[PDB]
RNA sequence: AAUCCCCCGUGCCCAUAGCGGCGUGGAACCACCCGUUCCCAUUCCGAACACGGAAGUGAAACGCGCCAGCGCCGAUGGUACUGGGCGGGCGACCGCCUGGGAGAGUAGGUCGGUGCGGGGGA
RNA sequence: CACCUCGAUGUCGGCUCGUCGCAUCCUGGGGCUGAAGAAGGUCCCAAGGGUUGGGCUGUUCGCCCAUUAAAGCGGCACGCG
RNA sequence: GCGGUCGCCUCCUAAAAGGUAACGGAGGCGCCCAAAGGUCCCCUCAGGCGGGACGGAAAUCCGCCGGAGAGCGCAAGGGUA
RNA sequence: GCGCUGACUGGGGCCUGUAGAGCACUGAUAGGGCUAGGGGGCCCACCAGCCUACCAAACCCUGUCAAACUCCGAAGGGUCCCAGGUGGAGCCUGGGAGUGAGGGCGCGAGCGAUAACGUCCGCGUCCGAGCGCGGGAACAACCGAGACCGCCAGCUAAGGCCCCCAAGUCUGGGCUAAGUGGUAAAGGAUGUGGCGCCGCGAAGACAGCCAGGAUGUUGGCUUAGAAGCAGCCAUCAUUUAAAGAGUGCGUAAUAGCUCACUGGUCGAGUGGCGCCGCGCCGAAAAUGAUCGGGGCUUAAGCCCAGCGCCGAAGCUGCGGGUCU
RNA sequence: GGUGGGGUUCCCGAGCGGCCAAAGGGAGCAGACUGUAAAUCUGCCGUCAUCGACUUCGAAGGUUCGAAUCCUUCCCCCACCACCA
C-alpha cells in the first residue's frame, strides 16, 4: 500500500477582472495568496490580501519595476 | 598563413533553401556592420578546418571587397553535428578580444624522466589590435618543475599586444 | 549598509500618506532653515511653497518654524486649498516641525 | 556502479524521450568521442559496461571522461504483477541521452587505439552510436 | 518673467541609473560641526532622536564629473519550440507546409533620464 | 489485462486414437576438431520412419531397475469425458 | 477477502486562465497566542571576515562587507525589511 | 417571451509560467586547479609537522541534470471592449424527458515494463445513434462522405486504371534482380548505383612474373638443440640500390624452403575512408498454401514529373414530397 | 533448475575498502613453576629475515591506486521457491 493519496480543494486563485473592464465598487479584482498584486488606486486589499475595486470604475494594471503591479480602478465609470 | 574563402549576400530565400542547396547561411557584422551574407559548405569546412576563429579570414565576396572577419561563433544542429550557421565578425582597427592557439616548445622541461605535461588552455583570450594580430604564442618554461604553476605574465606576451587577463590563473603544472 | 534608517522611516511614514490621497504638507527642515511644499501626487506637482529661506527670517528656528507655518497657510488657503495631510518625513512630530505644523493651522487644517 | 548520492526525491515520473538536444555535444574533454544517434534511457550497469570495456582495452592506461550520468531513478513492481497498489521501487538508475550527445569521449591514446576501444564501448550500449574526433566546431570557450 | 547653469525639495522611469577607482564642490544651499541650558531623548551612550547655535571643514555624508574590472541592459542573423495543415517510423520518435518564434550566445550598449517647485547665478 | 462465453465453453492425471511443428533423441548426409584408429566433441542439412518393458506416487514431472539405434521436445480448448 | 484508505491544508501530476483522474509522487491539520491581539513611535536580517578574558563551531562585545538566502508559533506554498 | 446579443472571425488591451531553454535559487553532477577539514604514512608525543595517484567544505576554470529547481520564457489559451457573423444561433420564464456502464483514434501527461484491443486524466474527433454509401481483400469507429423520394443522365472524393475488376499494358526520366516489393532488430557484408575525401602512381605505382633472399652469428638467453619456426629476450652493429640477428613450411636444432625489403620486366591506374539510394544476411512453430488471387522483372515493383480516364447515397442535371 | 544468506591458516571465532599473516580464544611447540608432571603464567604460531622482505580469506577472473571486505563465475552449505485441477 500507499501513504501517499491526498491534495487539497483547488483554491481558485487569480485575476477576476482584467484591464478596461467595468467594475463596480466592491467588485473583486484579484484572488491571491501573497501580495503580488498590491493595490492601487482605488482598490481595497482585505485579510486575505484580496484585491476589490472601492469605486465603481475601469480596472487598469501597472508594472513598477522593484515597486511590484498594481491594480488601480480607474473612477468616473 | 593567409585565408581567403568568399561569400555572397541575401535577403530572402529561406536559409532552409540555401542550407539545402550546399550554401551554409551566415551573418557578417561589426560595430558599423550588420549583413545577410551566405557561403558554400564545403568550402568553408576546409578554411574553417585550419582557421577555426584563430586566424583571419578575409572573405572577400562579390563588389569585390576583402574583409578583415574573425569568426565568432558557429552553430552545428546537434542531431548531425554539421555547421548550420556561422557569423562573421569584421574587424577594423579598435583593440578587439580573440583566441590565440598555444604553441608548448621545447622538452618536458623539468622533472624530466617522467613528469606530467599537462596542458590547461589550448588557447588564450587576449585583447589585440586588428593591425598586429599574433597568430601563435611560444611557450618554454624550462621549469616547470614539481608544484609549479604557470599563470599570465609567465607567457610570452608578444609584442603587439596585452591580455584580457585575469592574469592569475594555470596553464601548465606537473603532479 | 544598505538603505539606511533615515530613508527607511522616511519612506515608512510617507507611503502611509500616499494611501489617504490627501494634499501632502511636505516638511524639510535643515540644520539652518526649514521649508514646506504642499504637492500633489498623479499629477506629480507642487502647488504651494514657503521656507525660512525665502522669507528672509531668522531668530530661534522653532519660532521661525510657526512662522512658515501660517506662511504657508496664508498662500495656500488663498488657492482654494483646505484639507491636507502632514508629512513630517524622517522628523519626529516635535519641536520645529511640530511649531511649523501648529502654525499652519487657520488653515489647512488637521494638525 | 554510478548513482546519485543523497537523491531529493526517490521515485521521478518517466516524461518522454523527445527533442535531441541540450548541450555535453561538442566534446570538450578529450581527443575523440561517442555521440548518441538515437535517444535512450541508458543504465547506470550500461555506463559501467562500456567504461570497463574501455580502460581493459588500455591496459588500465589512457584517460576516459563519461560525461553522462544517471541521475534519473528506475522503478519495477516485484513480479507478482497488480497494477495499483502503489508505485514502487527503485532498481536502478538511468541518464537520459538523447541524439547528437557525447558520452565517454577518450583522450591520451593512439588514433587507431582510441577508436578500437570506443567501437567495442558503443556496443555495450542500447542505441546507435558515432565517433567523433575534435574540431575547430568544437571551438574554444 | 523666458532660456541656460549650480544647488535644495520633492515625484516619475525602476540597474543603461549599480559596485568599485579617480577627480571635484563650501560663496550659497547641504552636511558634518559648536554646545546640552531649555523642549525632547537614548532597555547604557545627545551615537541616534531633540533643542540653542555658527567658530571651523568639505575629512565623513551628499551633489557633480570622469573610467567599462565587475554588475545591469542587449540586437541582427540562426536555431529550439509551436497555433493551423500534411506526411513518415514496429517503436522511442522524425520530417514537410503555412503563420508565430524564443532561451543562451555574438555584435554591441551603459558610470542614467526626467517632472513640478524652491534658492542662487546670467 | 478483464475482450467473447456465468438463460453452463465439464476441471488435473490416465487410457484410446492420433495428427502437426522442428529449436533433431535415433537413423541418413555433411563442416570444424585441441579428429592417429575406434570412440567423442561442437555446428550445419534433414521431419521419411522410429522413438522399449518395469518399481514408486493420483500424479504431470521426476527418481530408480533392466534394456536400447534411440528412450527427442513442443502444439492441436495444458488435443481428445 | 486480507491490507490500506475515507474530512481538512500545502506542493507536484495539471498540458503558462479556471477546473481536471488513478490503491500516481511527497508532506501536513483536529491546535495555538491576553499577547503571538489594536494602535503610535522607533529598530532591521542571516551569513562571512578581522578584533576581544573566562567563550569553545557557534552566550555577549567592536569593525567592516552582506537586498534578503533571516524572521514571520506549526506543513508547504505564495508573500514580505 | 426578448429580440442581435450566438458559435466562429478581425483589432485592441489585460492575465499566465507550460513547450523550448537556462543554472541566478533548491538539489544532483563530470574533469581540472587551488585549498579548510580530514583517512592517515607518520615525524613528536609540547604547540609542532612536511606530502597527497583517498575522501571532500567552500572558491575559480571547464562540462551537464531535474514533475514537486527557474535568471528566462514562445506558439497558444482565457477574459473585457469595438466590429463582422440572421444561425434548427443566442437570452429569459416555464412544461416533458432521457443520461449518470461508454468505446476507438490523434495529440498531451500519470500509472504500467519508453507491455497490453491495459489502466487513469486532459483537448479533439468519430462509433455510440451514421454494423446506411465508397475506399481499406474481408473489418463499429483508418481515408472518403453526412443516405427526403425517383431516373438504363453528368462531374468528382478517397482510392484506383495488366486479368478476376470500372478506367492507361499512358508518357518521360532514374533505381532494384531480392519476388525485394509482399519485413522484424542490434549488428554484419569488394551486392549494386551514385556524390565525395585522402594516399600512392608515368623520379612509372597496384597485380602477378624474372632476380637478390645478409654478416659479426651458434644473437645472447637457454642449452643433448633452438643456429628466427621447444622458447623468457639486450632485437644491438656492419655493409648497401639491399635482407627483419629473420614472417611461415620444414625441423636429428641445422640442410632445405618462403617471406620481408630492393632492382628489373609491363603499362594505367591503384588502395584507404566517409555519405546517399535500392537491395543481401541476421530470419525457427505447430490442419494447406498464397501479395485478396491469377499473375508480374527496361514492371503489373520503388523514387521523381506529367497527362488522361474510372470511381460514392458527396456535387450537378430533370421530376416529385414535406416542413420552414 | 530458480534467489536470499554463508566459505576466514589445524578447530571455534571476531573483520571497517587503506592497518588483516588477520587482534580475540583453544589447540600446538619452547621456557619458568615443580621431585617430575597436570593445571596456571611466559614467549613462538605462514615462511625467511633485523627492520622488513613475501603469499594467504573455498578456486579463478574482473572493478579500484588499494579487496578478507565490492563484481560476476565453477563448486560448498541450511533458511526459501516449481505442476495441476
Ligand atoms: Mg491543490
Ligand atoms: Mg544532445
Ligand atoms: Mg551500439
Ligand atoms: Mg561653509
Ligand atoms: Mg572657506
Ligand atoms: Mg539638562
Ligand atoms: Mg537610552
Ligand atoms: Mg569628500
Ligand atoms: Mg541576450
Ligand atoms: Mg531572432
Ligand atoms: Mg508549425
Ligand atoms: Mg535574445
Ligand atoms: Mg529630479
Ligand atoms: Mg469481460
Ligand atoms: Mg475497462
Ligand atoms: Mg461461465
Ligand atoms: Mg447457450
Ligand atoms: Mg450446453
Ligand atoms: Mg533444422
Ligand atoms: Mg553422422
Ligand atoms: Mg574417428
Ligand atoms: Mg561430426
Ligand atoms: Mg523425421
Ligand atoms: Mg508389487
Ligand atoms: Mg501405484
Ligand atoms: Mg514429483
Ligand atoms: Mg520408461
Ligand atoms: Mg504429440
Ligand atoms: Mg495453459
Ligand atoms: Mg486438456
Ligand atoms: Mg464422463
Ligand atoms: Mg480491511
Ligand atoms: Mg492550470
Ligand atoms: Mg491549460
Ligand atoms: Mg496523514
Ligand atoms: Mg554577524
Ligand atoms: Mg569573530
Ligand atoms: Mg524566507
Ligand atoms: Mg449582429
Ligand atoms: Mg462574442
Ligand atoms: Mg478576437
Ligand atoms: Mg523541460
Ligand atoms: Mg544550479
Ligand atoms: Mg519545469
Ligand atoms: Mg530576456
Ligand atoms: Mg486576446
Ligand atoms: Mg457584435
Ligand atoms: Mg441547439
Ligand atoms: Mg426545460
Ligand atoms: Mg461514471
Ligand atoms: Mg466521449
Ligand atoms: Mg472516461
Ligand atoms: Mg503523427
Ligand atoms: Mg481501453
Ligand atoms: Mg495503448
Ligand atoms: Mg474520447
Ligand atoms: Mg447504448
Ligand atoms: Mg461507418
Ligand atoms: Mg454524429
Ligand atoms: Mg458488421
Ligand atoms: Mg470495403
Ligand atoms: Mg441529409
Ligand atoms: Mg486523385
Ligand atoms: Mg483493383
Ligand atoms: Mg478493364
Ligand atoms: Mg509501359
Ligand atoms: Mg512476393
Ligand atoms: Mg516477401
Ligand atoms: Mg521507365
Ligand atoms: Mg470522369
Ligand atoms: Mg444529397
Ligand atoms: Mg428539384
Ligand atoms: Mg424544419
Ligand atoms: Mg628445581
Amino acid at each position: 500500500s500507499t501513504r501517499n493519496g491526498r491534495d487539497s480543494q483547488a483554491k481558485r486563485l487569480g485575476v477576476k477582472r482584467y484591464e478596461g473592464q467595468v467594475v463596480r465598487a466592491g467588485n473583486i479584482l484579484v484572488r491571491q495568496r501573497g501580495t503580488r498584486f498590491k493595490p492601487g488606486k482605488n482598490v481595497g486589499m482585505g485579510r486575505d490580501f484580496t484585491l476589490f475595486a472601492l469605486v465603481d470604475g475601469v480596472v487598469e494594471f501597472q508594472d513598477r519595476g522593484r515597486l511590484g503591479r498594481y491594480v488601480h480602478v480607474r473612477p468616473l465609470a | 598563413m593567409e585565408y581567403r574563402l568568399k561569400a555572397y549576400y541575401r535577403e530572402g530565400e529561406k536559409p532552409s533553401a540555401l542550407r539545402r542547396a550546399g550554401k551554409l547561411p551566415g551573418v557578417m557584422y561589426n560595430r558599423h556592420l550588420n549583413r545577410k551574407v551566405y557561403v558554400d559548405l564545403v568550402e568553408f569546412d576546409k578554411v574553417f578546418r585550419q582557421a577555426s576563429i584563430h586566424h583571419v579570414i578575409v572573405l572577400e565576396l562579390p563588389d569585390g571587397q576583402s574583409l578583415p572577419t574573425l569568426v565568432r561563433q558557429v552553430n552545428l544542429d546537434k542531431r548531425r553535428r554539421r555547421p548550420e550557421h556561422v557569423d562573421f565578425f569584421v574587424l577594423s582597427d579598435e583593440p578587439v578580444e580573440m583566441y590565440v592557439p598555444l604553441r608548448f616548445v621545447g622538452t618536458p622541461a623539468g622533472v624530466r624522466a617522467g613528469g606530467v605535461l599537462q596542458e590547461i588552455h589550448r588557447d588564450i583570450l587576449v585583447k589585440v589590435s586588428p593591425r598586429n594580430i599574433p597568430e601563435f604564442i611560444e611557450v618554454d618554461v624550462s621549469g616547470l618543475e614539481i608544484g609549479d604553476s604557470l599563470h599570465a605574465s609567465d607567457l610570452k606576451l608578444p609584442p603587439g599586444v596585452e591580455l584580457a587577463v585575469s592574469p592569475e590563473e594555470t596553464i601548465a603544472a606537473v603532479v | 549598509a544598505r538603505l539606511t534608517a533615515y530613508e527607511r522611516r522616511k519612506f515608512r511614514v510617507r507611503n502611509r500618506i500616499k494611501r489617504t490621497g490627501r494634499l501632502r504638507l511636505s516638511v524639510f527642515r535643515s540644520l539652518k532653515h526649514i521649508y514646506a511644499q504642499i504637492i500633489d501626487d498623479e499629477k506629480g506637482v507642487t502647488l504651494v511653497s514657503a521656507s525660512s529661506l525665502a522669507l528672509k527670517l531668522k531668530g530661534n528656528k522653532t519660532e521661525v518654524a510657526r512662522q512658515v507655518g501660517r506662511a504657508l497657510a496664508e498662500k495656500a488657503l488663498a488657492l482654494g486649498i483646505k484639507q491636507v495631510a502632514f508629512d513630517r518625513g524622517p522628523y519626529k512630530y516635535h519641536g520645529r516641525v511640530k511649531a511649523l505644523a501648529e502654525g499652519a493651522r487657520e488653515g489647512g487644517l488637521e494638525f | 556502479m554510478l548513482m546519485p548520492r543523497r537523491m531529493k526525491y526517490r521515485k521521478q515520473q518517466r516524461g518522454r524521450l523527445k527533442g535531441a538536444t541540450k548541450g555535453g555535444d561538442y566534446v570538450a574533454f578529450g581527443d575523440y568521442g561517442l555521440v548518441a544517434l538515437e535517444p535512450a534511457w541508458i543504465t547506470a550497469q550500461q555506463i559501467e559496461a562500456a567504461r570497463v570495456a574501455m580502460v581493459r582495452h588500455f591496459r588500465r592506461g589512457g584517460k576516459i571522461f563519461i560525461r553522462i550520468f544517471p541521475d534519473k531513478p528506475y522503478t519495477k513492481k516485484p513480479l507478482e504483477v497488480r497494477m495499483g497498489k502503489g508505485k514502487g521501487n527503485v532498481e536502478g538508475y538511468v541518464a537520459v541521452v538523447k541524439p547528437g550527445r557525447v558520452m565517454f569521449e577518450v583522450a591520451g591514446v593512439t588514433e587507431e587505439q582510441a577508436m578500437e576501444a570506443l567501437r567495442i564501448a558503443g556496443h555495450k550500449l542500447p542505441i546507435k552510436t558515432k565517433i567523433v574526433r575534435r574540431d575547430a566546431y568544437d571551438e574554444a570557450q
